[PDB]
């Protein structure tokens, strides 16, 4: 970014962390880390 | 009364007789085999 002759550059390496696990489920604005099965491995009585 | 205990009997209807009645059939179980072991995934519609 540039304001009045300055040039500012931020990052990287903000500890490389995330809460968001590899598998995410979204419902009613709420987010959950569920191990959802792939398209064609879903069993009855389970999410999918 | 005290004049005369002129007594008699009358029948109770609506007795308790046999008959056939219709009972639910539970949701089908998923029987995953295994070496000298059965595994059962169960998903009851009602207390079974």
């Amino acid at each position: 970014v540039n304001f009045n002759g300055v040039k500012i550059t931020a990052g990287p390496l903000s500890t490389a962390w995330t809460p968001f696990d590899r598998k995410i489920v979204q419902y009613a604005g709420e987010i959950y880390n569920y191990d959802f099965p792939e398209y064609g491995a879903g069993q009855p009585g389970a999410f999918g | 009364a005290a004049g005369a205990t002129l007594k008699g009997k009358l029948h109770v209807p609506f007795l308790l007789a046999d008959g056939k009645c219709t009972v639910p059939l539970a949701p089908e179980p998923m029987i995953t085999f295994g070496f000298r072991s059965v595994s059962l995934k169960l998903h009851p519609k009602n207390p079974t």
